[PDB]
C-alpha cells in the first residue's frame, strides 16, 4: 500500500547519513587482529597430543 | 507513485557513497601473507542414539557439554569428553528446528513448527518451566541473551525480545520482507544481525529498538550467519553456493568465497577462535574449511552419509562439532 | 571415582528408555494433510477422529499419525516432510466459478508440490470434495465449465469411465475432466518414483479411512517391489 | 593346462567374497537386517573357495592323496558343510523377500536384528549337524570291496556312501530349499503382475518383463548349477555301474562354480556400486 512505500523512504533516509571509513583501515584492523591472536588457537596450529582432551 | 521515484533516488545515492570509500580491495592488501596450508582433521568421537535427523545443536559455555534436537521429539545433553549421555528430555511437539544452551548452564530452550518457544529447567529433574507465545510464524532460531531474557526470530518477518519472568514481549523488530532464518549476537551483547529470505542482512540495536544498517550483496535465500570475534564484521551463507564477508564500519562487503565445482546450498557458517579460518557446511554431504583473508580452501571435513545441518565451535577453540541428517553427531580436531 | 559409575548408570537407564521408544517410533506411519482454503481439509479430519493440529487413529492394529500444517506463497518448511508415508491433497472440485479461479490456483499449487526437490519420492493421495455441489451446478445449472476452461470443447468422456447408478452423461464428463486435469500433471514428470491415486469424496461418506489404509498399503508394496528390481 | 583355470576360479571366488565382506563391514549405511544373510553367504562361499577348491584341485592334478585319513575325512566334511550351508541361506533370502513383499505392514515387527542372528545360527547348526557328525564318525562308509580297499589305503581319498546317507543328505540340502524357493517366487511374481496390472488400469492411457527377467536369472543360475549333480548323486546309489567317476566329478565341479556368481547376483544395488567405487578404485 502507499504507507509501506512511504516508510521505506524515511528509514532509507536514515541509512543515508552515516560515518564511513576507508576499507583499507578496516582491512588493516582485521589483519592486525588475526596476526595478534594467531598463536592462541589449536585449530590453526596442531598442538601436541599431550594436552588434547579428546585423545 | 511519487515514492517509487523517491525511494529509487535514495538507493542510487547510497551506492555512490559506499563506492567512494574503496581505497583498495582486501585481496589487494592481503597478497603476501604466508598461506595457512593444508589442514588435516580426523574425527575423535561419534555420538549415537538419535532416532531421526538432526536440525540444531549448541555448544555449552564450558566447552564440555552440548545439546541437540531431532525430529523424534527429544533433546539430549551429551558429555563430550566421556561420550555418554546425561539427560533426555521429551517434547510435546515432534517438530523442532532450533535449540540453545544458557550461558549460566541452567536452562535449555527449543522451538519448532508449532509457534511456541519452551524453556526447561535443568538444575531443579527436568520439567517445562515457561512457555512463550505470540509469534504468528514458525520459529527459526533463538539465543539466550542472559538468564532472564531471550531473543527469537520467527518466520513471520519479525524478531522479538522476550522476558522469561513475565512472559510478555518487550521489543519487536520489523522491516524484513521475507522469512528470517538465523541470527548471531555480539560478544558484548549490544547488537545482533539477522539473515532474511530476501537476500538482505540487517543490523539491530536492542537498546535502540531500531535498525541501523542493511546489506544486500546476495541474490538468493540466506540460510545462516556468523559473527566475527572482533565485533566489526560478520559472514553469511546463502543458497547460491557462496559465502560473503561483510563489514560494519566500511558498510560494504570485502570478499566472496565460492568454487566452480560446487552447486549446492549452504546450511551453517562458523568461525574459529582467532577468526583466521571460516568453517562452512554444505549440502554436498560434507564440509569445507576456508581461509578468511585469502579465500583459498585448506581442507575438507568428510565422513557424513547425509547433508550437514549444524556446525559449532567450542569457546576454547579446541574442537569443532558437526550434525547431519544421518542422526549422528561428530567431534573433529 | 564413583561419579563415573553413577554417570554410567544414568547412561544405561537412558539407553534402555530410548531402546523402548524406538520400536514405537518405527511402528507408526506419518501422513501429511495439505490443501487450499475452503477445501474441506478440517472436515475429512473430523471423520477420521471419530499452530499444527496433530491426530492419531488405529486401523487393523496399525496406527497412523496425521498432521495439518498452518500461509505463505513459498513454503520453506516443506523440506522437513521428506520422510512421510504419503501426502493427502484436498481440493474443492466445485469451485471453478469462484473468485485466478480457485481451481487454477489449486492446479498451480499441486504442480509446485509435485516438482519440489525434497519431495521426489513421495506419493500423493488426492481427494475431490464437494462432488455434491458440482453436480447440482453442473446439471440443471446456469453456467458451463467451457467458459472458464476452453479445452472442455475438445474433450470426450474417457471410455474407461465407469459411471455409478443414477448419474447424467454431463456430470460424468465434468468429473472425469476435472480428474484428468490433475492426472496429466502427475504422469509426465514422475519417472515412476512416485504415483497419484485419484478419488471422489463427498460430505456423506464413511469409507475414506479404508481408502487411505489401502492406498498406504499399495504405496509400501510398490516401493518394496521397485527396491528389489521387479518393477 | 588345468592349473591356470583352477587358479583363476579360486581367485575369482576369493576376491568377490572378500570385497563384499569388507564393503559391508566398513560402511555403516549398508548394515541392514537383510544384509546379514548376504554376509553369511559370503563367509560360506569364502570358506569353501579357500578350503575345499584348492585341495581338490591338488588331488585331481596329482591323482594321489598326500595326507592321512584324518585330513581326507576333514576335507570331505568341510566340503559337505560348506555346500549345505550355501543353499539354506538362499532359501532364507527368498523367504525374507516373500515376507517383505506380501506382508508390508508386519515386516518391521516380525524381522528384527535379534531374530536374524538366531536364524543364521540355526541354519549353520543344522548345516553342521548333517556334515561333521555322520562323516567324522564312521557312518558314511560303504561295505563293498572297493570301499574298504580305499579305506585301508593311506593314499586313497575318494567318495563312497550308503543309500540312507546319500538320500538323507540330498533331501536335506537341495529339494527342501528348492520347493520353498519355487513357491515363494511364484507368489512374488503374481503380486508384481497384479501391481503392474493395477498401475496400467489406473493410468495406462497417458503412459511384465523386468520381474520375469530378474526371476529368470535368480532361479535359472541356481537350478542349472546345482540340479544335475543332486540327481546323479541319487542315481549312482539307487543302482550300480551307470555313472562314471569322471562325469560325477565334472558335475560336482560344475556345482562348485555357483559360489562365484552370488556376488554378481545379490550385490547389484547402486548403493553397493558406490560402496565398491569408494575403496579399491
Ligand atoms: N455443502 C458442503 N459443505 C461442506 C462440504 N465439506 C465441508 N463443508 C462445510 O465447510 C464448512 C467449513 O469449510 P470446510 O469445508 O470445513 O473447510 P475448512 O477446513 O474450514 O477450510 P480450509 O482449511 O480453509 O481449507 C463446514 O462447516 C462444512 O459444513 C461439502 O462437501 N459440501
Ligand atoms: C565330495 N563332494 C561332496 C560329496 C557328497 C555330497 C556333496 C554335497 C552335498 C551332499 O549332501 C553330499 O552328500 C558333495 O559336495
Amino acid at each position: 500500500s502507499i504507507a509501506q512505500a512511504r516508510k521505506l523512504v524515511e528509514q532509507l533516509k536514515m541509512e543515508a547519513n552515516i560515518d564511513r571509513i576507508k576499507v583499507s583501515k578496516a582491512a588493516a584492523d582485521l589483519m592486525a587482529y588475526c596476526e595478534a591472536h594467531a598463536k592462541e588457537d589449536p585449530l590453526l596450529t596442531p598442538v601436541p597430543a599431550s594436552e588434547n582432551p579428546f585423545r | 507513485d511519487q515514492l517509487r521515484q523517491e525511494a529509487e533516488q535514495l538507493k542510487n545515492q547510497i551506492r555512490d557513497a559506499r563506492k567512494a570509500c574503496a581505497d583498495a580491495t582486501l585481496s589487494q592488501i592481503t597478497n603476501n601473507i604466508d598461506p595457512v596450508g593444508r589442514i588435516q582433521m580426523r574425527t575423535r568421537r561419534t555420538l549415537r542414539g538419535h532416532l531421526a535427523k538432526i536440525y540444531a545443536m549448541h555448544w555449552g559455555t564450558d566447552s564440555r557439554l552440548l545439546v541437540s534436537a531431532s525430529q523424534d521429539g527429544k533433546l539430549i545433553i551429551w558429555d563430550s569428553y566421556t561420550t555418554n549421555k546425561v539427560h533426555a528430555i521429551p517434547l510435546r511437539s515432534s517438530w523442532v528446528m532450533t535449540c540453545a544452551y544458557a550461558p549460566s548452564g541452567n536452562y535449555v530452550a527449543c522451538g519448532g513448527l508449532d509457534n511456541i518457544c519452551s524453556i526447561y529447567n535443568l538444575k531443579t529433574n527436568v520439567r517445562v518451566s515457561r512457555e512463550l507465545a505470540g509469534h504468528t510464524g514458525y520459529l527459526s532460531c533463538c539465543r539466550f541473551l542472559d538468564d532472564n531474557q531471550i531473543v527469537t526470530s520467527s518466520g513471520d518477518t519479525t524478531c522479538a525480545l522476550w522476558d522469561i519472568e513475565t512472559g510478555q514481549q518487550t521489543t519487536t523488530f520489523t522491516g524484513h520482507t521475507g522469512d528470517v532464518m538465523s541470527l548471531s549476537l555480539a560478544p558484548d551483547t549490544r547488537l545482533f544481525v539477522s539473515g532474511a529470505c530476501d537476500a538482505s542482512a540487517k543490523l539491530w540495536d536492542v537498546r535502540e529498538g531500531m535498525c541501523r544498517q542493511t546489506f544486500t550483496g546476495h541474490e538468493s535465500d540466506i540460510n545462516a550467519i556468523c559473527f566475527f570475534p572482533n565485533g566489526n564484521a560478520f559472514a553469511t551463507g546463502s543458497d547460491d553456493a557462496t559465502c560473503r564477508l561483510f563489514d560494519l564500519r566500511a558498510d560494504q562487503e570485502l570478499m566472496t568465497y565460492s568454487h566452480d565445482n560446487i552447486i549446492c546450498g549452504i546450511t551453517s557458517v562458523s568461525f574459529s577462535k582467532s577468526g583466521r579460518l571460516l568453517l562452512a557446511g554444505y549440502d554436498d554431504f560434507n564440509c569445507n574449511v576456508w581461509d578468511a583473508l585469502k579465500a583459498d580452501r585448506a581442507g575438507v571435513l568428510a565422513g557424513h552419509d547425509n547433508r550437514v545441518s549444524c556446525l559449532g565451535v567450542t569457546d576454547d577453540g579446541m574442537a569443532v562439532a558437526t550434525g547431519s541428517w544421518d542422526s549422528f553427531l561428530k567431534i573433529w580436531n | 571415582r564413583n561419579e563415573e559409575k553413577a554417570q554410567r548408570e544414568a547412561n544405561k537407564k537412558i539407553e534402555k528408555q530410548l531402546q523402548k521408544d524406538k520400536q514405537v517410533y518405527r511402528a507408526t506411519h506419518r501422513l501429511l494433510l495439505l490443501g487450499a482454503g475452503e477445501s474441506g481439509k478440517s472436515t475429512i479430519v473430523k471423520q477420521m477422529r471419530i499452530g499444527i493440529f496433530e491426530t492419531k487413529f488405529q486401523v487393523d492394529k496399525v496406527n497412523f499419525h496425521m498432521f495439518d500444517v498452518g500461509r505463505d506463497e513459498r513454503r520453506k518448511w516443506i523440506q522437513c516432510f521428506n520422510d512421510v508415508t504419503a501426502i493427502i491433497f484436498v481440493v474443492a472440485s466445485s469451485s471453478y466459478n469462484m473468485v485466478t479461479n480457485r481451481l487454477q490456483e489449486a492446479l498451480n499449487l499441486f504442480k509446485s508440490i509435485w516438482n519440489n526437490r525434497w519431495l521426489r519420492t513421495i506419493s500423493v493421495i488426492l481427494f475431490l470434495n464437494k462432488q455434491d455441489l458440482l453436480a447440482e451446478k453442473v446439471l440443471a445449472g446456469k453456467s458451463k465449465i467451457e467458459d472458464y476452461f476452453p479445452e472442455f470443447a475438445r474433450y470426450t468422456t474417457p471410455e474407461d469411465a465407469t459411471p455409478e447408478p443414477g448419474e447424467d452423461p454431463r456430470v460424468t464428463r465434468a468429473k472425469y475432466f476435472i480428474r484428468d486435469e490433475f492426472l496429466r500433471i502427475s504422469t509426465a514428470s514422475g519417472d515412476g518414483r512416485h504415483y497419484c491415486y485419484p478419488h471422489f469424496t463427498c460430505a456423506v461418506d464413511t469409507e475414506n479411512i479404508r481408502r487411505v489404509f489401502n492406498d498406504c498399503r499399495d504405496i509400501i508394496q510398490r516401493m518394496h517391489l521397485r527396491q528389489y528390481e521387479l518393477l | 593346462g588345468m592349473g591356470i583355470v583352477m587358479s583363476l576360479i579360486v581367485l575369482a571366488i576369493v576376491f568377490g567374497n572378500v570385497l563384499v565382506i569388507t564393503a559391508i563391514a566398513k560402511f555403516e549405511r549398508l548394515q541392514t537386517v537383510t544384509n546379514y544373510f548376504i554376509t553369511s553367504l559370503a563367509c560360506a562361499d569364502l570358506v569353501m573357495g579357500l578350503a575345499v577348491v584348492p585341495f581338490g584341485a591338488a588331488h585331481i592334478l596329482t591323482k594321489t592323496w598326500t595326507f592321512g585319513n584324518f585330513w581326507c575325512e576333514f576335507w570331505t566334511s568341510i566340503d559337505v558343510l560348506c555346500v549345505t550351508a550355501s543353499i539354506e541361506t538362499l532359501c532364507v533370502i527368498a523367504v525374507d523377500r516373500y515376507f517383505a513383499i506380501t506382508s508390508p505392514f508386519k515386516y518391521q515387527s516380525l524381522l528384527t536384528k535379534n531374530k536374524a542372528r538366531v536364524i543364521i545360527l540355526m541354519v549353520w547348526i543344522v548345516s553342521g549337524l548333517t556334515s561333521f557328525l555322520p562323516i567324522q564318525m564312521h557312518w558314511y562308509r560303504a561295505t563293498h570291496q572297493e570301499a574298504i580297499n580305499c579305506y585301508a589305503e593311506e593314499t586313497c581319498c575318494d567318495f563312497f556312501t550308503n543309500q540312507a546317507y546319500a538320500i538323507a543328505s540330498s533331501i536335506v540340502s537341495f529339494y527342501v530349499p528348492l520347493v520353498i524357493m519355487v513357491f515363494v517366487y511364484s507368489r512374488v511374481f503374481q503380486e508384481a503382475k497384479r501391481q503392474l496390472q493395477k498401475i496400467d488400469k489406473s493410468e495406462g492411457r497417458f503412459h511384465e518383463h523386468k520381474a520375469l527377467k530378474t526371476l529368470g536369472i535368480i532361479m535359472g543360475t541356481f537350478t542349472l548349477c546345482w540340479l544335475p549333480f543332486f540327481i546323479v548323486n541319487i542315481v549312482h546309489v539307487i543302482q550300480d555301474n551307470l555313472i562314471r567317476k569322471e562325469v560325477y566329478i565334472l558335475l560336482n565341479w560344475i556345482g562348485y562354480v555357483n559360489s562365484g556368481f552370488n556376488p554378481l547376483i545379490y550385490c547389484r544395488s547402486p548403493d553397493f556400486r558406490i560402496a565398491f567405487q569408494e575403496l579399491l578404485c
